């Protein structure tokens, strides 16, 4: 555990790297884009948008570097296709995390439901059987007893 | 006949309580069922086959 906790600890950390030096990415194709539409014409705007490419460029080598050196986290991180075009329809992805874990839930749910469901129809059946059966009684509580085992899985919740 | 007969009752008696087992089985877990199917299919042609040595 304390593995998995400096694990996910470094990953915070490269994440939050990645997520500023992306930042500054988006900042300098703001800077570029908005010097490229005030475009003064001069040599010097030439060469300020040049330096612009020059930044960008870098931080992607940074960036890259980071993608594969081998202290690295982000090869752990588990992306599915959903997540990225979920985004790409530029609709929320945390409604994609919402909607998932409620997925989760409403199956366990609908899964326990059918878990109840089953004990109703066995118990029913049971207490019927050993109504019209008496000598049938000691095998039915046999069944019963077997077939409703003591709980180790179960008292956690 | 008379202890085929009696065979035949409680191999009957054996395919109520064995569903009764086949549904415990699925209300705890939806996994083991796969040989109490086989044992209901054991009881059903033994009761089959039961019958048809009745038939002549």
């Amino acid at each position: 555990m304390n593995g998995n906790s400096t694990n996910n600890e470094q990953l915070q950390q490269e994440l939050a790297t990645t997520q500023d030096q992306v930042a500054s990415i988006i900042e300098s194709f703001v800077e570029l884009g908005v010097s490229i539409y005030d475009f003064p014409g001069t040599p010097e705007a030439t060469k300020g948008m040049i330096t612009n490419l020059q930044r960008n460029v870098d931080r992607l080598y940074k960036l890259n570097v980071r993608s594969n050196d081998p202290q690295s986290s982000l090869s752990k991180v588990d992306i599915p296709l959903e997540v990225v075009q979920y985004i790409e329809d530029g609709r929320n992805p945390d409604i994609y995390t919402r909607e998932f874990v409620e997925a989760i839930r409403r199956s366990n749910q609908y899964q326990r439901g059918k878990m109840h469901g089953l004990k109703q129809l066995r118990d029913s059946l049971a207490d019927k059987i050993v109504d019209e059966f008496p000598e049938l009684k000691e095998p039915v509580e046999d069944i019963i007893k077997r077939t409703s085992p003591i709980d180790n899985v179960s008292n956690t919740h | 006949y008379q202890y085929k007969i009696q065979e035949l009752r409680k191999l009957l008696k054996s395919l109520l309580l064995n569903y009764l087992e086949l549904i415990g089985v699925l209300s705890i877990n939806p996994d083991m069922y796969e040989r109490k199917v086989e044992n209901i299919r054991t009881i059903l042609v033994n009761i089959h086959h039961l019958l048809n040595e009745y038939r002549p």
